[PDB]
């Protein structure tokens, strides 16, 4: 019938606000630190939380995320430490989706991840590396665990392409990047009603408000993981700013 | 034909061989340099231009050479060597570069990118670039740039920048990575010029078909000079491009065995190698499903040779789709059996090999012992030593 | 034969130039060199050897690439390379080397010695010794093996040994002097693989004969190409193998101009050069009455340049008579004026040459606007430049 | 008529002895030292000197003449103080001949060169890079000026060049033992000799590294003449007292009764 994120998306469109999107990935500095900086998250007013696979070749992760992630692997950060971090952001009444890369999926088993995820009370997948060309498999996984599938499009992205994606897309439409984000947002909205999130490196309050003005949500890793190796306190903080940044 | 993909990418159907495993960021790319090379690859002009460069230029065809000296360390068989070393740049690379630098061009794309482990294709790169006077950029792992020093400085006497990647395991992996996160920032004026036969479609399909030439003229010369067909052709595989290049032309002659050496550094036992068939599994990676080096939740295990060229935990999914044919058989060659005959090579025939090469050369000295006496045996020679020189030499206490 | 000396060495006359300037010492060995040749070079079998490895070993026949990227720096005329930087090796020197190995064998010498400047003559006799199995000894001076340290470590993984020459200005004429030293004491058993187009007779001639491939195919490949015969063909000149090898074939077509290259260093005017021909005048030396550099009691000026190769106070006795002939021009180029070229080509064309060939290159555009356009000039291309590559990089500022 | 040496030999001959044979470089260790030195020689024996003329590539000098003949160079030595130095043995009682590679010879002009070289009292020339087959303007000046030819020839030369070269020779031939350098401490020496005695009469020296009494009295017993040139060099560095003492012992080696 409907998406799992839809509600979300329409609890915010009923508050006149876009949801904030909150990336931390599994493992950084530790498992058991990450899973108390993705509950703060929650408790500081994030809409959803993108639950981050720590993958040893991230080809799309900037440097903040990458060494992040390379952190987390040394630590022995492994891919059931993720799922185990879904569940507690369900237990405390947070939403959560995974991004991750797609091989960790194939060698776990595409109907098995899917399967996990949703018994964790996972909601969906994020999938930078899989176009929907290749994705027979998690088209079928996730109709059959009722999961919702969140493609990228791009600046770059052709008209037939953008199409294609938005069709193949459930929950939100991540669109990836000066007036580029709100021409990409537009041309998904010429298209098709599908939330539209929008990642442009956001750090601060103002920001985030410029995003809200045409995203329906608004989407921030790389600001989040700087404010945790700082501390957990200063998360919390900047969590806050950027919860009051979406509702004006 | 027949064994083209499909317009997917996709080898032996529906497993699945290939494809296309990038962001939707790229696609708009990939998918214009995947439609400039369907336009040009049946474009008189551009096979012309092609052609024109491969005889003047890089002084093609390369010969054939009986390596009469060798034939007693392998059973008495018969190593012939397919002289790639001879071509300009010292390797096969520029086969694959001058078709790539001019579909460049033909498209319109102001500026070129490569990765490069052992730093020839690096080289080539650079080289079609000054020839064509496009700006060149080429990624290096850190731990390459200090063992195929003569290569930087070559790259930057012709004009090309070069950028030491640091991050990772600082080799050709690595390289790749840096090189594709370039292209997503700047595909409206960059071609990526991908140096072996792996990656997205069309970089497999392409890339093979710049190489081709290289089997295509062994078919000819081999016939002409012992009389038939080889009993068995071989070469080194890292990514893949040299061994697709001199297989292609063999695949439907039912009694040419096909062998494929990779890299098994100190051994395959001990976690130091880039034997991607023999320890690796199915997965995607670089842009294709393929086999690759990787742990049990799919993370990349980084791989260790003595050799830039074949320390790639990757290979190409033509090569995966052959294995799995039984078309071609891969094997696993060592950092000293490698060695040992580099050092044979230069001592019997006065040819100093690329250490990549050396493995091809020690796998077919072993594969001559198993055929025995007059067995024919085509080995890809795919590049000169010079970049290796200060290696062996320290290999074998020469200073 | 038209153009060979009398069965004394001499070119032009029973006083003329050449001829044979050695101890009654080396006489023996010279006589029976000479005696084995004379019934070589119309042995059918032999030729068939040379010309096999020549094909299937070396690669030939080398390219003949239009540089069109050049013209506008040479007045429009248009640049032809004779790409003997894409030989086995990377230079001209394998030809002469091969058919002098060859003969050495038939002749039953079981040692090879050789002198060498840039490495690249050094390299060629112990590539060649390795093929045939032939023990090997390579006579380098001091500052050569500093500056071409590339060439050192390739003859030494080739299983030559390197013995560096402290006398003198410890660069080629000194080499040379060593090499000659070592033939004197052990002529019984010793071939000595002289490397260039001078020495006593039979050594101008018979480098020359294997030097003559060079100019053969480049006549039929400039004719088919551009559709006569050159306005010029151009070469450096060292002691002046490669030039003569080019040069050989168009001696009887009275439309061609030739001219030679030879290196002026810091300019001619400062006494920091090797430029023979302008500077030098007629003396005995190394074997031949040639021109060489020389002070006004007959003692031996040493020549310098930045290029290992030209590095000769000296010239082959051939070069003296068709000079004298009117035949020849010979002018000189500074080693400014050859790394502008280097740097050009490199730039341009996306080759990077030797920097003795860079001489050759460097005249070529000047006699390129002196002609003007459409004007055909082939140039020889003599080498390749790895081993300059440091060299280059520091004079560019590339590290 | 008869060869300008053909007396020394002679008169050694009667005197049941060889004739010593002495070599120096001019120049060595500066242009006035070297002119004392061989003026030394012939106040304490020799029969004939040597002079040699400093060469910029003397490719058949070994280590010891070598480094002499680069000194020398270095000192600013000339092609014409060797001809000072010939007059200078001559004005002493002496009999000079000049060991010169030819191109010096070529530079200074032949003709000229035997003209001057016989002007000063030099009695003959060896040229050890000269072989007769290029020595036809040298013949014509050699008869011309009335100067010896002295040609090298070799263990290895063959029967033809042997006696080619020994015909073409006018006062001694100069035997050698093959590498270069003097020879410092075999049966190749009295069997090249004897190889020049079965086709004719001219005097032989012998030159064979030769550094003391009894390796001179071994060589005096088939050969004509003994050549010392690296021995001399040595002995002249360390002193000119020195080089007295060793001319002396070998002095007394040629004569063995
Ligand atoms: C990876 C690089 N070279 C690989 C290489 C190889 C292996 O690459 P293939 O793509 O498998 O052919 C073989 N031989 C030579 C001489 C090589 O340089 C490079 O230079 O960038
Ligand atoms: C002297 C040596 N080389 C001279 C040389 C020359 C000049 O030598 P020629 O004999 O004049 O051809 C030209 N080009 C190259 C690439 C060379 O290496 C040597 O390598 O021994």
């Amino acid at each position: 019938e409907a998406s799992r994120l839809g509600p979300v998306f329409d609890s915010c469109r009923a508050n006149n606000r876009a949801a904030l999107i909150g990336y931390l990935p599994t493992g950084y500095p530790d498992v058991p630190a990450s899973v108390a900086a993705m509950t703060a998250l929650v408790e500081s007013g994030c809409d959803i939380i993108e639950v981050g696979v720590p993958y040893s070749d991230p080809g799309m992760d900037g440097p903040t995320i990458a060494r992040a992630t390379e952190a987390a692997l040394r630590g022995g950060v492994r891919v059931r430490d993720t799922l185990a971090a879904v569940e507690a952001i369900s237990i405390a009444g947070g939403r959560a989706v995974v991004m991750t890369y797609w091989n960790p999926v194939l060698r776990y088993g595409v109907d098995a991840f899917a399967r996990d995820l949703a018994a964790a009370g996972g909601l969906g997948l994020i999938t930078p590396d899989l176009i929907p060309d290749e994705a027979q498999q998690w088209l079928a996984a996730s109709e059959e665990h009722r999961l919702d599938r969140i493609f990228l499009v791009a600046p770059s992205s052709t008209p037939e392409r953008l199409a294609a994606t938005v069709e193949a897309s459930r929950g939100f439409v991540y669109a990836a990047s000066s007036q580029a984000a709100p021409e990409l947002v537009g041309r998904v909205k010429a298209v098709s009603d599908i939330p539209v999130g929008v990642g442009l490196g956001v750090r601060s309050r103002a920001q985030a408000a410029q995003i809200a003005q045409y995203a329906d949500g608004v989407i921030v890793g790389s600001a989040l993981v700087t404010a945790l190796t700082e501390g957990l306190p200063r998360l919390r903080a900047l969590t806050g700013e950027l919860a009051a940044g979406v509702r004006l | 034909t027949s064994h083209d993909p499909d317009s997917g990418g996709h080898f032996g159907g529906p497993s699945g061989w290939g494809g296309r495993y990038v962001p939707e960021a790229l696609m708009a790319v990939i998918e214009e340099v995947t439609a400039a090379y369907q336009k040009e690859r049946v474009s008189q002009d551009f096979l012309d231009d092609l052609d024109r460069l491969q005889a003047n230029y890089a002084g093609r065809p390369s010969p054939l050479y009986e390596a009469t000296r060798l034939s007693q360390h392998a059973g008495s068989a018969r190593i012939f060597l397919k002289r790639e070393d001879l071509n300009h740049t010292g390797s096969h690379k520029i086969n694959n570069v001058l078709g790539q630098a001019l579909l460049a061009r033909r498209m319109g794309k102001t500026r070129v990118i490569a990765e490069t482990g052992a730093g020839q294709h690096g080289v080539a790169t650079a080289t079609a670039c000054a020839l064509l006077g496009l700006d060149c950029v080429i990624y290096m792992g850190g731990i390459d740039t200090a063992r195929q020093a003569l290569n930087v400085a070559r790259m930057r006497l012709l004009g090309a920048e070069v950028v030491a990647v640091q991050t990772g395991s600082k080799t050709l992996k690595d390289a790749i990575n840096e090189a594709f996160r370039d292209w997503v920032a700047n595909a409206d004026n960059t071609y990526y010029c991908f140096g072996t036969a792996a990656g997205p479609h069309p970089f497999p399909t392409m890339v093979r078909d710049f190489q081709r030439i290289i089997g295509m003229e062994a078919r000819v010369q081999i016939q002409g000079q012992a009389g038939r067909l080889p009993d068995a052709v071989v070469a080194c595989v890292g990514g893949g491009s040299n061994a697709i290049g001199i297989f292609h032309a063999f695949l439907d002659d039912p009694g040419v065995r096909l062998v494929g050496f990779e890299a098994a550094g100190d051994g395959v036992e001990t976690g130091r190698h880039a034997a991607t068939f023999t320890a690796g599994s199915p997965g995607a990676f670089h842009g294709s499903f393929s086999y690759l080096l990787q742990d049990e939740d799919g993370q990349t295990i980084e791989s260790h040779s003595i050799s830039a060229g074949l320390d790639y935990p990757g290979v190409g999914p033509e090569h995966a789709w052959l294995k799995e044919a039984g078309r071609v058989d891969y094997r696993p060659i060592t950092d000293s059996e490698a060695m040992d005959a580099f050092g044979l090579l230069c001592r019997m025939e006065g040819i100093i090999p690329a250490i990549e090469s050396a493995h091809a050369v020690a796998g077919a000295l072993k594969l001559g012992v198993e055929l025995g006496r007059g067995a024919v045996i085509v080995v890809n020679l795919s590049g000169r030593g010079d970049k290796d020189v200060e290696t062996a030499a320290k290999w074998f206490g020469l200073l």
